[PDB]
Order: structure tokens, then C-alpha cells, then sequence
């Protein structure tokens, strides 16, 4: 157990100390163990904690600010996540500079203390999210081992959605979460119900789930009706889960999904399950989704009235947890050669048993297609054809005092057909890749792979100006209209947000934020609006586009187009430095680029930063 | 805990000033931002402060003539509102949020009324 989660039972122990303890305080408790300090979160079971009254979605669901958590959402697609907003607001108002927790989060890190995150029932959630931004503010800017959180979480409810888990996974963040889940514990399947489904007993379950809450007497009805609808609502959104994830019968899928009101969020994290006898460790967390409904079903007929029971006493059991912890028998599902026993000792149904082994199954499948696509990538006939298109296609088309841009876009030789053949083999490569990251059919480190960033981001700058070429070749242009508004093919989007999220996130900025800091920068006097409004869909946004701006710009008086003009040469020089545009090209004779540039009024090219890179006109 | 004051009623031309504040750390961790709930009208967005970012965007109806400030020693939000438009009665509310995409600790608003 502790070779792959990291933690011991010594941290176990003292994080349930901890948690236990935090009853007693004012928000949280800070336990100072030698080299360990644990932040222990005040858990609450007020409906209100819950399901925040002002929120006005299904799930008490809202989408993170995409500038405090950069990381947290889809690179390439760009879908933030969701988490529960009480539990947001909850983080939140513990932040707070007035209660000290941030002052004492900085104080372990300077004395390089290992710092741990934990809580009981909705303060292990809080746990998870005050993992998650100190993953964002302290540990992604300087990626220490000392600097290393942990999340130990005890009967937490759900916190974030698929696009949470996935982030969590391409960052490798997922191994500093360990969620205890006892075989029957409620409150992590509270928040996969509707809220409609709850509004009336949720405040008795609460109210018997509170250790310090002896006073309400308990009621058999409402704590059925409770568990029956909360079952309901899980078994929908695990069928679904069921039928999707296996790719078959999308149509029908898709269509009730636009008809269908399904929990969102997701296990994250690794998730350990307890019974008597066994301790059962999961990472997929679409297995730990099935497993969430399967585990707790009723063995025979009889029990069905006692589960609801035993499900609300188990919240209680993790006393007995910690304390027979080195006592059970673990294994891990996912490395296991058999996962029958595991799963029979935890009460799931053959058909349970089956929806595991298949999440496994597809998980498997995309370790396969990116063990593919790396033997893709390092073969030598593909990188030749970067290698042919840089060391003999380029120097060959600078020789000519034109480039290869214009080359490609007139096209006269036969070598600017066989760059083209060689483009659109390499479009139907990153496309077909483009296609299985939508689908969700590679591991989620896709994205972060350093090796597929590197090559992703050279194949653009290489050919993505050959793209353009080829579009504006075609009159594209007229016919669909600008290149940045309907005609960028997404495999470069996804490869620029690739690039842009690995260089960016150690220093905690966005790249939106950056671009306006440099327009801002420009000096241009002209209101922040207007401007945005100017560059709205401009070229230079992405180095490689620089060819799209200038196809842009040329043609357009210089009044209409001054601002993307003065812009266009701003970014120049860290295109050139970064490698993005070639400084052999875009100056030659023959560029088209550089014959616009001579017709703009001289004016602006004797006080233009470039005037020292190209004759002037005599 | 965020409460508004400083509504009142008068005519086109006025001016008013609108106060907005907290029971929490809010100032500069918290992004302020005033919208208006027009009668039957969306609350539509009126303008917001980039908490410690001086970053700030009103809309077309107001650019110049209702200011936006934040107060850190005070905790508070202040919605200068000169030259009074009869098409701005309603009720003003201060909502600021971080975290988060948009906005959600709303307070109770306060009514602001223009004749002619």
C-alpha cells in the first residue's frame, strides 16, 4: 500500500487525529509533527454547506476562474472545470488572511516542511481544493520534493467533474490523493442525486450524520427515501457513464444527453475502499465511478431494508479503519492479474465486475494508442519528413530570395508539390491524433507529454505557415473568410495551447492575460475596449499565424488597420528569439511580407522598429 | 455578509454615490463588480473592478459618467453615478466573487429611481 500511494500508516493515523480534532476549532487545526505539518478542515452538515442556496444549477455545480486555477481545465479544448460551489465558497472563506491558514501554509514552505491536507466528510473535500490551489499558487511555480503536497480525505463527497480528474491527471497530481471510502459510506454519493431529489431529507441525514448530533431522533422512512433516490440518480449516471465510455450507441447517447440530467461529477484522485477483511486500492476513476454504485447493492433479498442503515453507520467506522488498517489483506485492482476475488469480497454483482474490468479495459487501450503514437513519432521516416521540409525545402526556397511561404503559395516547382504531399500527410497524422484526444481515448498525461509538446510544437511553426499558404492559395479567404475566424485548423490550436500551458504555468499566468499586458505595453493610447475590439480574432496571437495577419493586413488602408499593424511588429522579436517565425524567410526580397512593408507610408518606417532589418527604397 | 447603501431618489442629472460593503476579507481578493436589475429586465451587467488589478470595463451606457472604486482600508465598493439617465431606475446591486467563472456573493441591492 504504501510503494504506491506515498503515504504510511503513521500519516494515515495522525491525518485522522487531526481530522478529529478539527471538530473542536475554529475552521481548521494545524498539527505540528516534526517534519510534518497537517491542516485539519472543520467539517460541517448543514444542507447550505451542501447545495449553496444561491446556486442555481442542478448540482450546486460552478465553473472555476480560469485565471486562479489556469490548470484545472482541458488544454486543447479549453473547457474549465466545475467543482461544488459550497465547497468553493468554504476554501474560500478558510483563505481568508483572517483565519491564518494561508500565513501558516508559507510559513512550512519556507522551512521546507512536508505540508498535508485532510478533513472528514465535506472537510476532506475542502482538503482536496486547498490541495489543488496550493498545487496552483506554491507547487507548479517551484516543483520541490519538499514542496510535494498529500490529500488524505475520509468519507468526502465528490468534488470536481471528468474535466477535473483529466486535469489532475495530466499535471501528475492525481498520486498526492488518497480518498478512504468505508464499502457503504453515503456521503461520497450524496452529490451524484439531483438536488430536487434530496431538498427534503437531506437536512435529517445531515443532522444524523453529525458525530456531535445525538438530538434527532432517527427516522426509517426518510433515510429510505434518502438512500432510494440517491441510488436512483447513481444508477442513471453509471449506466450512461456505461454506455458512453465503450463508444457504441452514441446517436441514441447523445441525444438523451441533451435530454438527460446527470450528476457531472467525477471520482478523483486514488479512492480505497475498506470492508472487514479487505483494503482495495483503485486510480481509474471511472472504475472507482462504477465501483461507487456496485459495492453498495444488497447481497440477498433480506438486507435491502438494513443497507440504508449501514450505509448511514459506516460514515462513523473510519475509527475502526485506522485502527485495523495493517490488519487487512490490500491489493491493487488495476495491477491485479485477477480482480474477481477483490470484487467479490466487496459485494459486486457479476455485471459490476465486467463495467470495471472494461474502464480497465479502455484505459489500457489508450496506454496502447500513446505507446502507438510514440513508436509513430520516433520512427525515421516521419521525422525525415520534418527533417526534408526544414534542411532542404527552406535553405533551397531562401536561396531563391523569396521563401518558402511564397513558394508554397505560388507553387511553381514540383518541390513545392512534394512539400505539399508531405503537408497533408502530416495534417492527416495530427488530425488523427486531434481525433482520439477528443474522444477521450488517450491517457490523460497526453497533453503534458514534454516529447509530444516538443513535437507538436515544431511540426506547427515548421508548417503551419504552409497551411496558411495553402489556404489563401485556394481564395479561401473570400470564399469562408479569415483565416483566425473559419479557416485554423484545430490540430494547431491544440498544438499552440499545448506549448503555450507547458512554458506558461510554472509563473501562474495565462496566455490571454499576457497578450493584453503586451498590447497594453504597446503604448497605442487607445481605450482597452476599443482595442479588444480591434484585435478581435487577430493573427497575432500565435507566432505561427504571423503570415495569416499579413494576409490580413495587406490590402487595408493604413488608418483601418494602424493598431493590428503596430501590434504585428510588437511581437516581431520574441517570434523570432522563440523560433516561431524565421528571421531567414520573412526579410527576403521576394516576401510578401516584406513588399507590403515597403508601400506602407514612410512616416511610420522611419520610426518603425524594423527599418534596421530592410533597406529602405531608393 | 455584503450590504449596499446609499440609494435615494432624483431626477436626470444627478449625482449619487453607492457604498458596498463586507463582513470578509473581500477588497483586492474578491473582484468587485455592480449590476442592475431592471424592472422585468435581466440584471444586466453594469461594470467590474479587477479586484487588485486596476483592470476595469464599463458598458456603453455609462463610460464616463459612473465611477468605479474599491477601498482596501475600508473593505468597500463605491459606484459614483453622475448625470443620471431616466433608463437607470432600478436596483443596484455589488456582487464580488473569485474562484470562480461568474459572480455569486450577491448582497441585497438598493434602489436607485430617475424621473424627469
Amino acid at each position: 500500500f504504501e510503494a504506491l500511494t506515498g503515504i504510511n500508516g503513521d500519516l494515515i493515523t495522525r491525518s485522522w487525529s487531526a481530522s478529529k480534532q478539527a471538530y473542536l476549532t475554529e475552521r481548521y487545526h494545524k498539527e505540528e509533527a516534526g517534519a510534518v505539518v497537517i491542516f485539519a478542515f472543520q467539517p460541517s452538515f448543514s444542507e447550505k454547506d451542501f447545495f449553496d442556496p444561491d446556486n442555481k444549477s442542478s448540482f450546486g455545480e460552478i465553473k472555476l476562474n480560469r485565471v486562479q486555477f489556469p490548470c484545472m481545465r482541458k488544454i486543447g479544448k479549453g473547457d474549465v472545470a466545475t467543482v461544488n460551489e459550497a465547497f468553493l465558497k468554504n476554501l474560500e472563506a478558510v483563505i481568508d488572511p483572517r483565519t491564518s491558514f494561508q500565513a501558516s501554509v508559507e510559513m512550512a514552505v519556507r522551512s521546507r516542511k512536508q505540508i498535508v491536507f485532510t478533513g472528514h466528510s465535506s472537510g476532506g473535500a475542502t482538503a482536496i481544493l486547498a490541495t489543488v490551489w496550493y498545487l496552483e499558487k506554491y507547487f507548479i511555480r517551484n516543483p520541490n520534493v519538499y514542496l510535494e503536497p498529500r490529500c488524505v480525505t475520509f468519507g468526502a463527497p465528490l468534488v470536481g467533474d471528468s474535466i477535473f480528474s483529466h486535469a489532475l491527471g495530466r499535471e501528475k497530481w492525481s498520486r498526492f490523493f488518497v480518498n478512504f471510502v468505508t464499502r457503504f459510506d453515503i456521503v461520497p454519493r450524496i452529490t451524484l442525486a439531483r438536488k430536487a431529489s434530496v431538498e427534503e431529507t437531506l437536512p435529517h441525514v445531515l443532522a444524523q450524520l453529525d458525530p456531535r448530533n445525538s438530538s434527532v431522533q432517527e427516522s426509517e422512512q426518510r433515510i429510505t427515501e434518502f438512500y432510494t433516490s440517491v441510488m436512483r440518480d447513481t444508477s442513471t449516471v453509471a449506466n450512461q457513464a456505461v454506455c458512453e465510455l465503450t463508444g457504441s450507441a452514441e446517436a441514441i447517447l447523445e441525444t438523451l444527453s441533451s435530454f438527460l440530467e446527470l450528476s457531472p461529477y467525477r471520482p478523483a484522485g486514488t479512492f480505497v475502499f475498506s470492508t472487514e477483511k479487505r483494503l482495495v486500492a483503485v486510480n481509474n476513476s471511472d472504475a472507482i465511478l462504477q465501483m461507487l454504485f456496485y459495492t453498495c447493492q444488497a447481497s440477498d433479498e433480506q438486507e435491502w431494508s438494513l443497507i440504508p442503515f449501514r450505509s448511514i453507520r459506516d460514515h462513523h467506522s473510519y475509527e475502526e479503519l485506522v485502527q485495523s488498517m495493517g490488519m487487512k489483506l490490500f491489493n491493487h485492482l488495476d495491477g491485479e492479474n485477477s480482480i474477481e476475488s477483490s470484487l467479490n469480497d466487496l459485494g459486486v454483482s457479476t455485471r459490476g465486475r465486467q463495467y470495471v474490468q472494461a474502464a480497465l479495459e479502455e484505459e489500457k487501450k489508450r496506454v496502447e494508442n500513446q505507446k502507438k503514437i510514440i513508436q509513430v513519432i520516433q520512427q525515421e521516416r516521419f521525422l525525415k519528413k520534418l527533417a526534408w521540409i526544414e534542411d532542404e525545402y527552406k535553405p533551397k526556397c531562401q536561396a531563391h530570395k523569396n521563401g518558402y511561404y511564397d513558394s508554397f503559395k505560388v507553387s511553381n516547382e514540383e518541390n513545392d508539390f512534394k512539400a505539399n504531399v508531405k503537408r497533408a500527410e502530416l495534417a492527416g497524422v495530427f488530425d488523427e491524433v486531434l481525433g482520439l484526444l477528443k474522444k477521450c481515448q488517450l491517457p490523460d498525461e497526453f497533453e503534458g507529454d514534454i516529447d509530444w509538446i516538443k513535437l507538436a510544437t515544431r511540426y506547427r511553426r515548421l508548417v503551419e505557415p504552409l497551411d496558411i499558404a495553402n489556404y489563401h492559395r485556394h481564395l479561401k479567404n473570400e470564399d469562408t473568410g479569415p483565416y483566425m475566424k473559419r479557416g485554423r485548423p484545430t490540430r494547431y490550436i491544440y498544438a499552440q495551447r499545448g506549448y503555450e500551458h507547458h512554458i506558461l504555468k510554472p509563473n501562474g499566468m495565462i496566455a490571454e492575460d499576457v497578450f493584453w499586458n503586451k498590447v497594453n505595453g504597446l503604448n497605442l493610447g487607445l481605450q482597452l475596449e476599443e482595442i479588444q475590439e480591434t484585435l478581435k480574432n487577430s493573427g497575432s496571437e500565435c507566432g505561427s499565424c504571423f503570415w495569416a495577419e499579413v494576409e490580413e493586413l495587406k490590402g487595408k488602408p493604413y488608418e483601418e488597420v494602424e493598431v493590428r499593424v503596430k501590434t504585428l511588429e510588437g511581437m516581431l522579436r520574441e517570434w523570432i528569439t522563440a523560433g516561431e517565425v524565421d528571421e531567414k524567410e520573412i526579410f527576403l526580397e521576394g516576401s510578401t511580407f516584406r513588399k507590403w512593408w515597403i508601400t506602407l507610408p514612410k512616416n511610420h518606417k522611419s520610426h518603425s522598429p524594423l527599418r534596421d532589418y530592410m533597406m529602405d527604397e531608393i | 455578509q455584503l450590504q449596499e447603501s446609499g440609494g435615494g431618489l432624483v431626477q436626470a442629472g444627478g449625482s449619487l454615490r453607492l457604498s458596498c460593503a463586507g463582513s470578509g476579507r473581500t477588497f483586492s481578493t474578491y473582484d468587485m463588480a455592480w449590476f442592475r436589475q431592471a424592472p422585468g429586465k435581466e440584471r444586466e451587467f453594469v461594470s467590474s473592478i479587477s479586484s487588485s488589478g486596476g483592470n476595469v470595463v464599463y458598458r456603453d451606457s455609462v463610460k464616463g459618467r459612473f465611477t468605479i472604486a474599491r477601498d482596501n482600508a475600508a473593505n468597500a465598493v463605491y459606484l459614483q453615478m453622475n448625470s443620471l439617465k431616466p433608463e437607470d431606475t432600478a436596483v443596484y446591486y455589488c456582487a464580488a466573487k473569485w474562484l470562480a467563472a461568474d459572480y455569486n456573493y450577491w448582497g441585497q441591492g438598493t434602489q436607485v429611481t430617475v424621473s424627469s
